[PDB]
């Protein structure tokens, strides 16, 4: 998951 | 929106379902519980309590206090039955309205061992030996001590310990029996006899009563919840 | 916030699980878990002050 | 006990009162809960409670009734049966709220040549059925609270018909426990049996039971005591035998809230 | 730690006996029930027990929606003597008998409540006209709030009362309610009055119903058809299903054995002989 | 470890033979079937086998909803001689023949059950009136529970029986049921009686049907239209589709070769010549 | 709520679907399995068991015990067929109602090798050599030993080992054949002949029966589940 | 699409509900708050303030 | 982006949680969290320049 | 609680997977996995007390 | 995720 | 995921 | 998540 | 989760 979920 | 496909069962209302639903009173301040005595966690707890059997549902005695009393006497020995009972805990008229019978009429199936306890209510001066029998199904229902003797039984000796318990062990072909009269799942015959006879001195009553109780053993269970026939609302 | 539990499997085709998520803030909205506890009947079947030993005389 | 002690022989002491019994069948503690005072976590009225202790938590003996071949049964309600009993009744009427547990000791001796069996039942919220078939839930407060003298069961439902000026009282049929359920199942309630060949007393220790921590004792009865002849009195050969039954009851861990002027109830 | 679905105890093998231990003899006067098992009075074999009490737990016993009432409303033209019909129901579990009997196995209870609404409609006349799809409003009016007097008066604004707007033909409506009691548990039975008759004060004033606590426990449901009336008349019924979730119960009672007669324990003449004829020595 | 969808065994190359090993000769009297493969009696080449038995597994064979019954109900005005029609069906797989035949390839079975309900309605008269959308109630009445006598009597409260409230025009209804047998498996065949005729006791009493176990196995389904009747009459039919999921089967049997005649193995005269003419030496 | 968009197929009921659905009897206490003998995991297990072929469906013999018996005799050598059979396991009248044929009528397609075993039921004193043939499709169906000989065959010698097995190897253009009579997926011809002749001594029966059995080999499979024509419910 | 099954309560409108819904004025430039005196957080704050009792509701 | 919080449990059948996900860009679309703060009534009940001690004379 | 398994791919456009989640507590509600095992026919095809060798005489 | 998913 | 899921 | 997602 | 989510 870490990568996948990109966040802004 | 997310692509979805409605499956069968959609929009239906199953009364036995278990879903979440919106709350109509949000943030309501709930009154906490207190520790009330007598909490119950399972209906079978109630089935394990002894309740009194209405053995004598004869026409003049039924629906009256008399139905609970099995009258004995100091009469001479006989091999004839004091009482006869079918092991149909939910359907037999004598067991069907006991607390065990009542809980059983909310379920379709039952299984486990039962126990009958008898209480002698004669005077301290009265003595006697009785025989309490259980015959698993499939043969001629016992009518004489001789037959009754051949199956599961207890010879009860009357004395200081007022009462006697006979256990009816789970003996069945099927894994569960039905809560209705049914030959395939028939349970057998309970009957009581005089082993010797009731004996009293002079100045003593020659007739007296015994009372009987039924409760479930710890290996007893029920399944397939259903509506009872013991209440209705005609109109 | 997902909650995973195991089903007591009846008729078979490792342990099988199912998943639950609560969507509402009010616990009254929650479905019933059915993960219930049993107790022993003592308080009803044997409410007597002196503990009873079944092999000994009830009255002595 | 090798040094003497037994189940059948008890001594109970509360306050300045002691009871002895040489023919008990043990004691019962209802739902396995001993009476207790209200805990802070469960408390509700904020005022300093009155706790009468020995002055009210002692044994009060009510009027002895008489058991015969025609008796169908007797009933009492708590706290009502104790409403006039010494300093307990006074503390009861001076306060809005009150709670109490009870030791109930039923006394009935006879002889080795008598026989019979009394069922003694402690029923939580013992709502009894009324005498009317044209209106429900209509028994009057006066009729519902007999005080110490209690009421009795009948073997027959006989409906009050004076519609103009109704009896307004209970009509409790014995095989239906006066409430529409079968007597044979009353054993799910805390109980003891006085079987004359075995014992001469019944002892029940009753906790305070309610859906509230404390309530109005004048408006509400927490417990009902029902005594019914499971097996009828019988002796030697006398067609009319009789033996007494005496009820002695002790309030336990009782406390009261909301002090004011005394409540003077219209009881007639 | 024992859970409702754990298997019950195994039967253990037991052999012949000749001793002073007397499991079978007891004395029920004590108030206790003899905790015997089959190996106490007969020779048993060993059995690995699989059965469980899963379905007879208190939750499982009550985990069913049960019908507690049927409400009738319609959508006709309000005219000088007869008005468009809206319905008012005082919330209770005692208008029907089946769930009432189940709850009354116990003295007190605690639970969250799930209400499901089934709505059905039909044409009352041998007309031919039609009606467009109806929307129903189910308003909860708690004790104290203005009860509606007309299908269309100001109370149906529901600024604070909870309302459900149900569209006909959609899945039955459903909401949940917390434990809303002013007590720590609901009382299935209340042995008392809500009023102390005071000597000093006149009798008529002191009076009140036996076994009744607050005159208006939980308020009412008020249902209406939101649509203005069609020329054609349509009658609708709203069936309410109640399910106790997350339930706890205290102090067991014998079940109701004779027909219910009112909201209390009262019984009516001629309904008091439940049991039937069956002779002492007849299997 | 071999799964239903693994590829079948490869054919191996095999050459000429001149020996004492005699694969081809056997003796079926023994009760066995000769486990021969082509390389035993002919010269084979090598073949990498891709085919699998995935679709003929027991699950895959039964993984289909099959029609077990059609129930008819209606919604007309109950009148002194004829009543509004509700339906009652005793649950079984033997009212139709196709799934019955498939299950009877085996003596015993175990499975969870998936019931799907298809509901269709129509107008019975050359009227013109209308009817608003119908809601149907499908109640399960297990053996022992009060069977309904009227479309609207108290039993439809369903406080404990499971009911489905189906809205017309929505996706077909569906529920699942566990293995509910009082035996460790369902018996497709029962070679016995539910009653022992006892000499000592009269014959009429000893009697019972051959091959029938409990008179009422699984109870009944009771269906009704919840809506009050319209002036116009609408008849509806409920088709029930049954699918065995998570199934296990034991003791294989030859398939039914002649028309079913009742719930048992009985066959009727004139239906006993299934096979057709074809001469011994005619391809 | 979460934005969603209903796709085609929504609210439909496919009878071959595989979804979850709500349980109508929650927390029901299921009766456990016991270890019953004879469990089956795949319908093909049943196809691998030998079952008896009704070879003689002639008018007077069909639908009777006689249909299972192929009668032979000690008559002089001939090159004419004892029996002729089309390899249409699901459609040929002689194979269509065998257990293999029956299972095949619940599927649209079949593939794999089959095996025919013949049992000699004459007396121990009877001797003989027979020829069992299989001819892959596409030529004149064999009518004489000479033709039959040219294809796949086994010369069976009668003796202590009572029975003989001939394997019909999977030889097909298509990867699967249809379970119906169809030229494109025709399978060929099975036929039996006298190699020498049946010979008996005196005081011995001159006619006797053989029985035949068919079963599937381990490389056999079926696909596309379908309803059978071997049962129906006219009204 | 993802297989789904509509439960009861579907398409209803509970006036006490608490769901999300699409915004009709996307990217609207909201005017910020200022620190107005006298903010209230709970209706009970108002109940704790003394207000004058109309003791004499006699007819005149 | 899921947000997990705990329900203050009313009538019971560890802490129970529920889960929230915001589907829309505009915060106006968001449901109400009900995770609100209380304040003390002072500014209304005691708006006096000199702090009051309840056991001492209000006026001295 | 998600369960991931692989599809035996028929006609192609690495291994492909599908995902399953059980929504209900009762295992009877679960769909059929179709992940089934095969057994060998021996108990029906060769139920004989003495193991058979196909190249040797069935009867000796 | 670890915490979150509680499991029983 | 760790961050993402914020928890309160 | 690691545990949770069982895989086959 | 790491494995699971395959990415391309
Ligand atoms: C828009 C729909 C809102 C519906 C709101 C319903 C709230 C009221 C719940 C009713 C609570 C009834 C509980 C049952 C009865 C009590 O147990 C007995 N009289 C004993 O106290
Ligand atoms: C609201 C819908 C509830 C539906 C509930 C259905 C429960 C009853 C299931 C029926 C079980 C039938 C299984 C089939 C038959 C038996 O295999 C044979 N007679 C052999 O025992
Ligand atoms: C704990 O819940 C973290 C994992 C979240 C998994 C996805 C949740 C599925 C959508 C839930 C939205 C909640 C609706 C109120
Ligand atoms: C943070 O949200 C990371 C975890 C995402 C969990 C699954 C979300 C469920 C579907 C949400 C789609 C959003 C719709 C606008
Ligand atoms: C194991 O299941 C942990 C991962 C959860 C993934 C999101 C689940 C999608 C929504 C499931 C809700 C369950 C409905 C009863």
């Amino acid at each position: 998951a870490a990568a996948a979920s990109s966040s802004t | 929106g997310l692509p979805v496909m409605n499956t069968p069962g959609s929009n239906q209302y199953l009364t036995a379902d278990n879903f979440q639903s919106p709350c109509a009173l949000p943030e309501f301040d709930v009154t906490p519980p207190i520790d009330i005595p007598g909490e119950v966690k399972n209906m079978m707890e109630l089935a394990e309590i002894d309740t009194m059997i209405p053995f004598d549902l004869s026409a003049t005695k039924k629906n009256t206090m008399e139905m609970y009393r099995v009258r004995l006497s100091d009469k001479p020995h006989t091999d004839d039955p004091i009482l006869c009972l079918s092991l149909s805990p939910a359907s037999d008229p004598r067991l069907s309205h006991t607390m065990l019978g009542e809980i059983l009429n909310y379920y379709t199936h039952w299984a486990g061992s039962l126990k009958f306890t008898f209480l002698f209510c004669g005077s301290m001066m009265a003595t006697g030996k009785l025989l309490v029998s259980y015959a698993p199904p499939g043969a001629d229902p016992p009518k004489k001590r001789k037959e009754a003797m051949l199956g599961t039984h207890v010879i009860w000796d009357i004395g200081l310990q007022s009462s006697c318990t006979m256990v009816v062990p789970w003996i069945s072909n099927t894994t569960y029996r039905q809560t209705i009269d049914d030959s395939f799942t028939e349970g057998g015959y309970i009957s009581v006899f005089y082993q010797t006879r009731i004996v009293v001195p002079l100045s003593t009553p020659r007739e007296m009563d015994i009372l009987g109780f039924v409760s479930a053993c710890n290996d007893f269970s029920v399944r397939l919840l259903r509506d009872t026939t013991h209440i209705e609302q005609k109109a | 916030g997902a909650q995973v539990s195991s089903q007591k499997v009846g008729a078979h085709e490792s342990t099988i699980n199912y998943t639950t998520i609560n969507y509402y803030r009010d616990s009254a909205s929650n479905a019933a878990s059915k993960q219930d506890f049993s107790q022993d009947p003592s308080k009803f079947t044997e409410p007597i002050k002196d503990v009873l030993i079944k092999t000994a005389p009830m009255l002595n | 006990e090798a040094c003497g002690y037994s189940d059948r022989v008890l001594q109970l002491t509360l306050g300045n009162s002691t009871i002895t019994t040489q023919e008990a069948a043990n004691s019962v503690v209802a739902y396995g809960r001993w009476p207790e005072y209200l805990r802070d976590s469960e408390a509700n009225p904020v005022d300093q409670p009155t706790e009468p202790d020995v002055a009210a938590c002692r044994f009060y003996t009510l009027d002895t009734v008489s058991w015969t071949k025609e008796s169908r049964g007797w009933w009492w309600k708590l706290p009502d049966a104790l409403r006039d009993m010494g300093l307990f009744g006074q503390n009861m009427y001076y306060h809005y709220l009150g709670r109490s547990g009870y030791t109930v000791h039923v006394q009935c001796n006879a002889s080795k040549f008598h026989q019979g069996a009394l069922g003694v039942f402690a029923v939580p919220e013992m709502c009894l059925a009324g005498d009317s078939n044209t209106t429900t839930m209509h028994t009057s407060y006066q009729n519902a609270n007999p005080g110490e003298k209690g009421g009795t069961f009948t073997g027959t439902f006989t409906p009050d018909n004076n519609q103009t000026s109704p009896a307004r009282r209970f009509c409790p049929v014995d095989y239906l426990l006066g409430n529409g359920t079968l007597l044979g199942n009353a054993f799910v309630f805390p109980h003891q049996i006085i079987n004359l060949r075995t014992n001469n007393c019944a002892t029940l220790v009753l906790p305070y039971v309610n859906s509230l921590s404390i309530d109005s004792m004048v408006k509400h009865n927490n417990w009902g005591i029902a005594i019914l002849p499971l097996a009828p009195l019988n002796f030697a050969s006398e067609s009319s035998p009789e033996i007494p039954i005496t009820l002695t009851i002790a309030p336990m861990c009782c406390e009261f809230n909301g002090l004011r002027n005394i409540t003077l109830p219209r009881l007639q | 730690a024992a859970t409702s679905r754990d298997a019950l105890p195994n039967t253990e093998a037991s052999g012949p006996t000749h001793s002073k231990e007397i499991p079978a003899l007891t004395a029920v006067e004590t108030g206790a029930t003899n905790p015997l098992v089959p190996s106490d009075t007969v020779q048993t074999r060993h059995v690995v027990q699989h059965r469980s009490r899963s379905e007879s737990s208190i939750e499982s016993f009550f985990a069913r929606g049960a019908c507690v009432t049927i409400m009738t409303v319609d959508n006709s033209a309000s005219t000088t003597n007869k008005d468009k019909l809206f319905a008012v129901w005082k919330i209770t579990y005692k208008d029907t008998v089946q769930l009432r009997r189940k709850l009354e196995f116990f003295t007190y209870s605690r639970f969250d409540m799930e209400l499901t609404f089934v709505v059905t409609a039909n044409f009352t006349e041998t007309n031919n006209g039609h009606a467009l799809n109806q929307v129903y409003q189910i308003m909860y009016v708690p004790p104290g709030a203005p009860v509606p007097e007309k299908w269309d008066d100001y109370t149906w604004q529901t600024s604070s009362n909870p309302s459900i707007f149900y569209t006909y033909g959609t899945a039955p409506a459903r909401i949940s309610v917390p434990y809303v009691g002013i007590s720590n548990a609901y009382s299935h039975f209340y042995d008392g009055f809500s009023k102390v008759p005071l000597k000093d004060q006149s009798a008529a004033l002191g009076d009140s119903l036996y076994g009744a606590a607050s005159l208006n426990d939980f308020g009412i449901l008020a249902v209406r058809v939101v649509n203005d009336h069609n020329p054609t008349k349509v009658t609708s019924k709203i069936r309410v299903y109640l399910k106790p979730k997350h339930i706890r119960v205290w102090c067991p009672r014998p079940p109701r054995a004779v027909a219910y007669y009112g909201p209390g324990v009262d019984y009516k003449d001629g309904t008091l002989t439940p049991l039937s004829t069956k002779d002492l020595t007849t299997y």
